[PDB]
């Protein structure tokens, strides 16, 4: 099959045509990444500093750095050795090389999950979309036991397995951890993890506009009272004889 | 290039113009303004709207004729 | 245990108009593929017209209470 | 408002092109402060609670 | 026969303040120049920032 | 007596933007000449502070452009401006073609001629700006362009090798490209102002199409203030695109770096080459689809020699008019189409309109020429 | 001017972009020069004017 | 290349791998000081021969 189906529009927080990211949510899908997608998904383009004044504090974040082994660069002696994280480190890259994604994770390649809510089509209600849109195969076509199902994804068939079932962790602060719960959060992330400009352009945004409302009438002000000598002007024509 | 006083010959025309500061600057730009481009739209809407709407009526059958062509209807 | 907001509100969209008009028609080829020897007209079709249906549904309600 | 205020304003300020460009840089340096925070006041409302300045207090040491 | 050329009537046109041939534009050009001045040092100011 | 008149330096600036005899009924069509310029500059400013951080080889080239808008204060804006200001660079360019073919603008046939290689100049720029970020579309579009270059008789394959640095789009390709897209906007401004030199050697066409010496009045404060308030209008449409909507216009493959292997489903051009690419895409030959695409823009050349009107100006043309909208709802028609895949109603309607381009201003136009002529009894 | 604390990273690819613009902007003054200078044409060895021997 | 990790390299390839490289890159190197030979001089007639007055 070729043919495909287009995710809807879920109203999210920020998608509002002038509306912030949801705070709160940012924090609850790092963890959606930090236990869950970090074993098979790089995010090689935000570091652990990015966090803090976003979602975390600068304490927060250092702990949540301290909590894996990082390959430091080469001592004295000449070999690499592993220290723990610090605010200025990558996110943990699972695979040496996407060859070794292919060999360790049933045949398909896994993507960088850094810029996935810009990268497909629909954005991020296509991610909501193909995690939370799962189902079982249609009568006539059967799935190769190698690659899964989902209606969302454009060839209907192949590779990834879905883990977004109820409670893959419980949200830090009072939180139940539902299956809209935790696709709605991963994604109110990614687009943090896509574009984390996003607050500001829209704060600068409505500076523009509110900064055109009144410079737009005041220049047309300017060039009608300038242009006025001319749009008032009257001619008359007096041939001789 | 040319400037002013080398451009051509003009005789008999006399020009009035008034001071920014002793006119307004609109008018009557309402009263006079939308009369006006009404009449402006009514000049050009048989000249400029026709092939757009031949452009749209072709742009969406095309595009129903697109998806209504790769599913069957028998095996 | 767990009381899942989308399969709650789920239910109230499969119950809708347009809904089980587009489940009627993947039915009738669900019982026509089961049915007949070994043909290839397939309802890989009929199944995403349904979740077009549906899920059109689904994104208007889904976040009213969601923490 | 007895000759206007616009009247005053001309022969106070806008009459010398000097006291025109000071009376402008001097209303930059003003109107810079009551816009940048009055404007970011305007996107606090439509965001009431879902920026991390509201949310400050709930992780303090 | 240069004797017949009367300036068109511009009431039309005129700033209300300016519209009384029986009175002096002093008492309102001003007025009328704070007005138009205005409006360009509220440009650039908005244009500085 | 007057300083701003016989200065060696201040005289030609008084001459091409103060004292400068303009017509006193020229459209806010006339206001894209200006804007390009403004447009011009916009990329150079945002250009050069993006040349500033970013890289020129694989291994780096698209780390470097994501560096800049995650890392680089302020860096996000600046590269969105460039992006963005590069297709509102193509809208104003369109409308000043377009503008010079409905007022007759044209039969200056230096000034005219110069704009066209302006024209394309400023896409071969384009062109080579969009392969830098290294994403797939990057890539795959820099080789479906390339490839096309192989059909040119005897020289075919020597030609593509040659601007390739080897046999794919490579690691040398990269560089080179960046190379020349930063001089060509440099070269473009150089043009540029010889297509001033001889457009000020008669002063500008009006919507009329009559002369305006008798009615000339001067550049400031006229032109100077509706070239303002313009410009302003040119900041909202290309800052409401950048603040709000900075990708609305652009690919989603170009957010994930280039594979010479894994090529994608759809090759979309960015919307400014998308006539162009549609115009290509519908002739089956290899040879005849690249001198298609040359002749789509190379056409422009031909214009003034198919004047055939008395009158210089649409503005009293009304069959002329309609045949111009025709070219402008076509153009629209190869638009959309260029943004779609080669299947069942698009080859055909594609073809078709390929066909109406050329036999529109080939043929369509000269013709309604004469026979307005005639009607006026001309 | 260093993009950080020493001349490091940043540097080396500002200066390159300084590097590629600067000669073209050399381009352009030494046109003006060149306009100045055909004001007057050009001097000579010895100082006095060459009107009379051009 | 423009980064610390590749610009000597760059700078070698060319000599080493580039079709006639090491001529444009010392061609280069070479012409920038010629550039300054021209500069010394071109000044040094302005003072001598007090062009300066323009
Ligand atoms: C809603 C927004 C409406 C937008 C429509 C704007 C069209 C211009 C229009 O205002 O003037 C025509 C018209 C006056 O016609 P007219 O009496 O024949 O005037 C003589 C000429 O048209 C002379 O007209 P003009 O010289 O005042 O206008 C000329 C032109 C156009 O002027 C601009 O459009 C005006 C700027 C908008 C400022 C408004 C502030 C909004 C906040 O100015 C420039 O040259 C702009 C060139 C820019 C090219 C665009 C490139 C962008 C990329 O005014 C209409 O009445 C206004 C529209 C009615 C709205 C009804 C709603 C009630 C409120
Ligand atoms: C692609 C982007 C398209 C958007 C336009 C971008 C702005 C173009 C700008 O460069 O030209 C400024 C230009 C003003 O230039 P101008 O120096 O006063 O010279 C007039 C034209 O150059 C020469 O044209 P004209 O003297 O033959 O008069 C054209 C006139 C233009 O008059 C006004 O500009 C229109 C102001 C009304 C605002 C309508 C807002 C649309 C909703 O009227 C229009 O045909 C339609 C007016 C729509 C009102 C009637 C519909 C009922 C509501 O205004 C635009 O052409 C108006 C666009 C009208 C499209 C509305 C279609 C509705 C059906
Ligand atoms: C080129 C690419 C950029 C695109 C830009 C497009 C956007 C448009 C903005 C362009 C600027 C246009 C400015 C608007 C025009 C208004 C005219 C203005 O220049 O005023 C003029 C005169 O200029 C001002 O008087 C100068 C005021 C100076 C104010 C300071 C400006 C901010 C700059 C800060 C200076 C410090 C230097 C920085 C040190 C680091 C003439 O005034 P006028 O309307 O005829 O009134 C006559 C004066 N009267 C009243 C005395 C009779
Ligand atoms: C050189 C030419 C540059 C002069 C530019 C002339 C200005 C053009 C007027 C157009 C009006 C623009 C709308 C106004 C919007 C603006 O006010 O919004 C503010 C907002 C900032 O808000 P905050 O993040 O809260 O600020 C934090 C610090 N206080 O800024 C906007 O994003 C910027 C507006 C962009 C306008 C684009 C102007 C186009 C010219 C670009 C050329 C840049 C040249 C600069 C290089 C100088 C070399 C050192
Ligand atoms: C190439 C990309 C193609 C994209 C197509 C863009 C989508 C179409 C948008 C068109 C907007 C048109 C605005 C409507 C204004 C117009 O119709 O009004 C008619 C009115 C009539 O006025 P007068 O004859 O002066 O008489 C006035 C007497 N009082 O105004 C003018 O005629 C309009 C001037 C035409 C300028 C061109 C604008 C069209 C823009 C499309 C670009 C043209 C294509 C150029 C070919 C490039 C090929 C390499
Ligand atoms: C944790 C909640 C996540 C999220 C947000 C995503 N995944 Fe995975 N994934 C895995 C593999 C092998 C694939 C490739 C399948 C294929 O061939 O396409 C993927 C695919 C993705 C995608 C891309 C689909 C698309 O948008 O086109 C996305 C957006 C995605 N994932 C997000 C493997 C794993 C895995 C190990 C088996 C785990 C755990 C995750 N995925 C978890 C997550
Ligand atoms: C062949 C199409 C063509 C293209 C492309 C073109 N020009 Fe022009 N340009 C002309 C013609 C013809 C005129 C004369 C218009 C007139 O006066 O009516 C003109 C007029 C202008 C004007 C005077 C203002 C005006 O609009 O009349 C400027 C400035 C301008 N061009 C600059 C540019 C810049 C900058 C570019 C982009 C590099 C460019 N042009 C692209 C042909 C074009
Ligand atoms: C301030 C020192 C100065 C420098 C540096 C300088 N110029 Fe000149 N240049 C002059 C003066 C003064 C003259 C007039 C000489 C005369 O006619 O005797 C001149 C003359 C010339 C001439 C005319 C031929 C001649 O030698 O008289 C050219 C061409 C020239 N300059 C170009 C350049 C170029 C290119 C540069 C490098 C960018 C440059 N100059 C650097 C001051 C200098
Ligand atoms: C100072 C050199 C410089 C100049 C001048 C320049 N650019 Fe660029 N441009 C860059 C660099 C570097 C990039 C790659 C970074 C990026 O994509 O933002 C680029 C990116 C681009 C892109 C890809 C946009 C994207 O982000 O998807 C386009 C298209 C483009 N430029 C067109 C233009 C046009 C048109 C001009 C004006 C004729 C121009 N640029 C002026 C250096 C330049
Ligand atoms: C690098 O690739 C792309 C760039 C983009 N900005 O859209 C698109 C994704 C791509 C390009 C489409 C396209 C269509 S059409 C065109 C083009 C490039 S170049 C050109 C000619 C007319 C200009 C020649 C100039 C020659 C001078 C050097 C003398 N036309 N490119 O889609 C396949």
């Amino acid at each position: 099959s070729d043919l495909e189906l287009h995710p809807p529009s879920y109203p999210w927080s920020h998608r509002g045509l002038l509306s912030s990211l949801d705070h709160t949510s940012i924090r609850r899908g790092f963890q959606v990444y930090k236990q869950v997608c970090s074993s098979c998904h790089s995010m090689d383009y935000v570091a652990y500093r990015h966090l803090v004044g976003v979602c975390y504090t600068e304490d927060e974040a250092k702990a949540l750095a301290e909590e894996v082994e990082v390959q430091d660069g080469p001592n004295e002696d000449g070999e690499m050795f592993m220290r723990p994280g610090k605010l200025s480190d990558y996110f943990p890259k699972p695979y040496p090389n996407p060859e070794a994604a292919r060999a360790a994770n049933n045949g398909a390649l896994p993507p960088d999950l850094s810029y996935i809510v810009r990268a497909r089509h629909g954005g991020e209600d296509y991610v909501f979309s193909l995690l939370t849109g799962y189902c079982e195969p249609p009568t006539g076509v059967s799935l190769r036991e190698g690659l899964y199902f989902n209606p969302y994804f454009p060839g209907q068939a192949i590779g990834m397995a879905p883990p977004i079932y109820n409670e893959v962790l419980e949200f830090d602060d009072g939180t139940p951890a539902t299956m809209s719960q935790v696709a709605k959060d991963v994604c109110t992330f990614l687009r943090w993890a896509a574009e984390p400009e996003h607050d500001h352009r829209k704060r600068m945004g409505l500076k523009m506009l509110l900064m055109m409302g009144l410079l737009l009438p005041l220049v047309y002000a300017m060039k009608r009272h300038k242009w006025s000598v001319l749009k008032s002007r009257k001619l008359a024509y007096r041939p001789p004889k | 290039g040319r400037q002013f006083g080398h451009l051509t010959r003009v005789r008999h025309v006399i020009t009035y113009s008034l001071s920014p500061f002793e006119q307004r600057a609109f008018p009557h730009y309402f009263s006079k303004g939308i009369p006006n481009v009404l009449r402006r739209t009514r000049a050009c809407i048989l000249r400029v709207a026709p092939p757009f709407v031949a452009f749209y009526l072709v742009y969406t059958w095309g595009t129903q004729e697109f998806e209504k062509s790769k599913r069957k209807n028998p095996a | 245990e767990l009381v899942d907001p989308l399969t709650t509100v789920r239910e109230q969209c499969e119950q809708l108009e347009k809904c089980v008009k587009a489940r009627e028609r993947l039915e009738l080829c669900d019982e026509r593929v089961s049915s007949r020897s070994q043909t290839e007209e397939d309802c890989t079709e009929e199944l995403l017209d349904f979740l077009h249906a549906r899920d059109h549904c689904v994104a208007h309600k889904l976040f009213n209470s969601l923490k | 408002v007895a000759p206007t205020l616009t009247a005053r304003l001309y022969s106070l300020l806008f009459r010398r092109t000097s006291t025109f460009a000071l009376t402008i840089v001097v209303g930059a340096l003003f109107f810079e402060r009551a816009f940048d925070q009055g404007a970011d006041a305007i996107y606090e409302h439509i965001n009431e609670g879902k920026l991390w300045k509201h949310i400050k207090h709930k992780y303090e040491n | 026969s240069h004797t017949d050329i009367k300036v068109p009537d511009f009431s039309d046109y005129r700033r209300p303040e300016v519209l009384d041939s029986t009175k002096s534009s002093k008492e309102s050009s001003e007025a009328r120049k704070g007005f138009s001045y205005l409006v360009t040092a509220t440009t650039t100011v908005g244009v500085a920032y | 007596t007057n300083i701003r008149k016989s200065h060696p330096l201040m005289k030609i600036v008084n001459n091409a933007f103060i004292d400068l005899p303009a017509p006193s009924n020229i459209s806010s069509w006339w206001n894209f000449g200006s804007l390009l310029g403004i447009c011009l500059i916009l990329q150079i400013l945002t250009g050069l502070f993006l040349a500033m951080h970013y890289t020129s080889d694989t291994t780096t080239a698209f780390s470097s452009v994501t560096h800049i808008c995650r890392d680089v204060n302020y860096g996000w804006i600046i590269r969105y401006m460039h992006a963005n200001g590069a297709s509102m660079f193509f809208i104003c360019l369109y409308m000043h073609v377009g503008r010079g073919l409905y007022y007759g603008s044209y039969t200056f046939l230096e000034t005219w001629n110069i704009g066209v290689i302006l024209l394309l100049t400023v896409m071969a720029t384009a062109f080579m700006g969009y392969v830098l970020p290294w994403g797939q579309m990057s890539f795959w579009g820099a080789t479906v362009i390339t490839n096309l270059l192989s059909a040119i008789p005897y020289i075919g394959t020597n030609l593509v090798e040659w601007i390739w640095g080897g046999f794919s789009v490579d690691k040398a390709t990269l560089t080179r490209f960046f190379a020349f897209h930063f001089i060509l906007p440099f070269i473009i401004m150089a043009i540029a102002m010889v297509h001033l030199l001889f457009l000020h050697e008669t002063g500008s066409n009006n919507p009329t199409g009559i002369s305006s010496d008798v009615d000339k009045i001067p550049f400031h404060p006229y032109y100077t203030i509706k070239d303002i308030l313009g410009a302003l209008l040119l900041i909202l449409a290309l800052m409401l695109l950048v603040l709000f909507a900075p990708d609305l216009l652009g690919d989603p493959d170009n957010y994930t770096p280039a594979n010479p292997l894994n090529t994608p489903p759809h090759i979309k051009p960015e919307w400014y080459f998308l006539f162009a690419y549609a115009i290509l895409r519908s002739i089956p030959n290899k040879l005849g689809g690249v001198l298609a695409l040359a002749f789509s823009i190379l056409i422009l050349a031909l214009i003034p020699l198919l004047h055939t009107s008395k009158q210089r100006s649409m503005m009293f043309r009304p069959l002329s008019q309609c045949l111009f909208w025709a070219l402008v709802a076509d153009l629209l028609t190869l638009t959309w189409i260029g943004g779609q895949p080669v299947e069942h109603p698009y080859i055909t309607i594609g073809q078709l309109a390929s066909v109406l381009y050329f036999l529109l201003i080939l043929v369509l136009m000269p013709t309604a020429g004469t026979i307005e002529n005639k009607l006026l009894k001309w």
